[PDB]
C-alpha cells in the first residue's frame, strides 16, 4: 500500500458516506447470488433478499471497513478482535475474501461511477486484499 | 449453466454495450490493476500510467478483439469449449499466459459492466455474468487442464 | 500426460510408499499449514495443537483413505476423470470444499514424499509427481468447471 | 507472522548453514522441471542440470532468503531493491512465487529430515509467502 493507495482510498470510503451500510448489504447479497458456497457461513441467517439480519451484518462489514479506512496505517492491530473471530473462531476459507472484496468493488462501481476511475480502483482492490490478509492473518 | 431467465437478461444488458469502448475499457483496468499482466503488452508501447494505458490505441484495439471475442462465446454459451479451442491453444502453448489471469479479466470485465450500467446492473443480472465470465475462463484454460 | 519414465520412476517410488502413514502425514500437514481446512473436520476431535492433529486416530483413517484414493488415481492414470467422478460429487455438491485445498492438499503430499525419501525424491520423479497431483486435483475438482 | 513462527524459521534456517547456495540451486532446478513456464523468465539463462548460473542464481536466492531471515521484523525494508526488481522490470506473476516457495518446502524437505516438523513447515510456509508478497508489494 503505497502513499498514494492511501490517499484513493480515503476520499472514496469518505464519498460513500451515510451510504455504507446499504452497500454493504447490497455487496453481501451480490456475493449470496453469485457464489452460493459463501451461504454456508451464514446457516442461522434469514438471507433472502431485503433482510433485516442482512442488512445489519452489511452495516456492521461496512463499519469495520470504515474503521480499516480510519486505521490504515494500523490496520493489523486495529482488526484484531476480526482477524481473532474469522480466523480461529470462523475459519473462512480466503477466497471467500476475495469474492466479497470482488463484490464490494462491483457495489462501488455499480454506486459511485465517477469515483472508481482505474486508479480509484487499484487503490480500492489493493486495500481490500490487505484488509482480507490481515483477517486471515491469525492462521 | 444459466437459466433461460438469466441468459435473456444476459443478452437484453449486453445488446446495449458499447462495443468500441467496453472492452478497451476492461483491458487497461486489467493492466492498471494487476501491472504484471503489462508484461504481455510490451508491444503495446507507452504503459507507465493509468491515464497512458487508458489512451493506448493498441490497448483500445485489442480490447475490441477481446470483447469480440466475449461477445463470440455468449452467442454459444452451450459450445464454450469448442469456442476457444484456438484461442485456449494461442493464450497456453503460444503466450504462457497463467489461468488465474482469465479470471481477474472477468471479474475486471464484470466491474466495468457495473460501472457502465449503475443501477440496471442488479446482483441476479450480476450472478449471471460471473457464470458467463467463469465458463469463459474455463474454456479458455482448458489446455492447461 | 507422463511419459513412460515418469510413469516408471513414480510407480517405483509408489512400491515403497508406506500406505498406514503417509496419507495421515499429510492431511495432519494439510490441517496445521493452513488451519481454515480444520473447519470441514470438526468431528474428528482434538485439532488444537500441531501434536494433537498428527496424534488423532480419526486424522490417521481418514488420511489412509485419502491415500487410497491416490493410489486408485495413480492405478489408472489415462482415466482420472472417471476414476474420481463419485470423489468429485462428494467434495463438490456434499462437502463443498474449495478446489484451491485440492492443489495444496497435493503439494503438502509432495512436501511428504520429498520428506521420506530424501534424496530419492529427485528433481525429476518431483516433476513426475507434481503432474499426477495436478491432474488428480483437476479431476476432483471437475463438478465445478 | 507469529513470535513462534520467527523463532521457527530462524531456527530452522540457522540448520541450513553453508548449503544455503546448494538448496536454492536445487530449489531452482526443481522449479524448472516442474513448471517450465518459469523458464521464460530466463532466456539468457544455461538451464541445464549442473548450470553454472543456476548454481549463482541459486546463492543470490538464498543469500537474499538469509538477509531476510535476518530482517524478519523489517522484511519490506530489507527487501525493498529486490522488490523494485521484481516488480517493475521483471513483472513476474505472483503464481511464479507460490511456485518457488513450494520448491524450495521440497528441497528442505528432503535435505532436513529432523528439522522439518509439521509446524516448521507452517512456518516456513507462512515466512516464504510474507517474503513473496513482500517482493510483489510494488504491484
Ligand atoms: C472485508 C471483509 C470482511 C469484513 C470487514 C468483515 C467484518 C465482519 C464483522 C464486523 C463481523 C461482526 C463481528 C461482531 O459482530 O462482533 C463479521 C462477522 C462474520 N463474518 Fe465477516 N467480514 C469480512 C469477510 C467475511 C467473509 C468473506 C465471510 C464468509 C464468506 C465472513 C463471514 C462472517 C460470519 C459468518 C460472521 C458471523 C456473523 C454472525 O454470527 O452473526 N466475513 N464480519
Ligand atoms: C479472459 C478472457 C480473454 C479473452 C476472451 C481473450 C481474447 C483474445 C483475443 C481475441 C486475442 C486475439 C487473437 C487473434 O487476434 O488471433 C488475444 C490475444 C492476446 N491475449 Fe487474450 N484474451 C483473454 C485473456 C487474456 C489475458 C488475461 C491476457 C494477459 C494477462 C491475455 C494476453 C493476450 C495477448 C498478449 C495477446 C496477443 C497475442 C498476439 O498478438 O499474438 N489475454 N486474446
Ligand atoms: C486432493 C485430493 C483428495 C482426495 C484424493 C480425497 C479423498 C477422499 C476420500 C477417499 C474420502 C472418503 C470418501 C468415502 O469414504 O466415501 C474423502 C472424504 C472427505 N474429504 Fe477428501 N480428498 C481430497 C481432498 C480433500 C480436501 C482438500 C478436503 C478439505 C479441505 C477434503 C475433505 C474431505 C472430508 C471432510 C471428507 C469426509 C466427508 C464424508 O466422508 O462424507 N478432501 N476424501
Ligand atoms: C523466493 C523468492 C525470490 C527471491 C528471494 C529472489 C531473489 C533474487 C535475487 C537475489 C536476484 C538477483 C538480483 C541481483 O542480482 O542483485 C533475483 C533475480 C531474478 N529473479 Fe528472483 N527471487 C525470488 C523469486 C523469483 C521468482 C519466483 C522468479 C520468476 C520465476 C524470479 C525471477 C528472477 C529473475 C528473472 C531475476 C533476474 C535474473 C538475472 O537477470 O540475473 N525470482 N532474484
Amino acid at each position: 500500500l503505497s502513499p498514494a493507495d492511501k490517499t484513493n482510498v480515503k476520499a472514496a470510503w469518505g464519498k460513500v458516506g451515510a451510504h455504507a451500510g446499504e452497500y454493504g448489504a447490497e455487496a453481501l447479497e451480490r456475493m449470496f447470488l453469485s457464489f452460493p458456497t459463501t451461504k454456508t457461513y451464514f446457516p442461522h441467517f434469514d438471507l433472502s433478499h431485503g433482510s433485516a439480519q442482512v442488512k445489519g451484518h452489511g452495516k456492521k462489514v461496512a463499519d469495520a471497513l470504515t474503521n480499516a479506512v480510519a486505521h490504515v496505517d494500523d490496520m493489523p492491530n486495529a482488526l484484531s478482535a476480526l482477524s481473532d473471530l474469522h480466523a480461529h473462531k470462523l475459519r473462512v476459507d480466503p477466497v471467500n475474501f476475495k469474492l466479497l472484496s470482488h463484490c464490494l468493488l462491483v457495489t462501488l462501481a455499480a454506486h459511485l461511477p465517477a469515483e472508481f476511475t482505474p486508479a480509484v480502483h487499484a487503490s480500492l482492490d489493493k486495500f481490500l486484499a490487505s484488509v482480507s490478509t490481515v483477517l486471515t492473518s491469525k492462521y | 449453466h444459466l437459466t433461460p431467465e438469466e441468459k435473456s437478461a444476459v443478452t437484453a444488458l449486453w445488446g446495449k454495450v458499447n462495443v468500441d469502448e467496453v472492452g478497451g475499457e476492461a483491458l487497461g483496468r486489467l493492466l492498471v490493476v494487476y501491472p504484471w499482466t503489462q508484461r504481455f503488452f510490451e508491444s503495446f508501447g507507452d504503459l507507465s500510467t493509468p491515464d497512458a494505458v487508458m489512451g493506448n490505441p493498441k490497448v483500445k484495439a485489442h480490447g475490441k478483439k477481446v470483447l469480440g471475442a466475449f461477445s463470440d462465446g455468449l452467442a454459444h454459451l452451450d459450445n464454450l469449449k469448442g469456442t476457444f479451442a484456438t484461442l485456449s491453444e494461442l493464450h497456453c502453448d503460444k503466450l504462457h499466459v497463467d489461468p488465474e489471469n482469465f479470471r481477474l479479466l472477468g471479474n475486471v470485465l464484470v466491474c466495468v459492466l457495473a460501472h457502465h450500467f449503475g443501477k440496471e446492473f442488479t446482483p441476479p443480472v450480476q450472478a449471471a455474468y460471473q457464470k458467463v465470465v467463469a465458463g469463459v475462463a474455463n474454456a479458455l484454460a482448458h489446455k492447461y487442464h
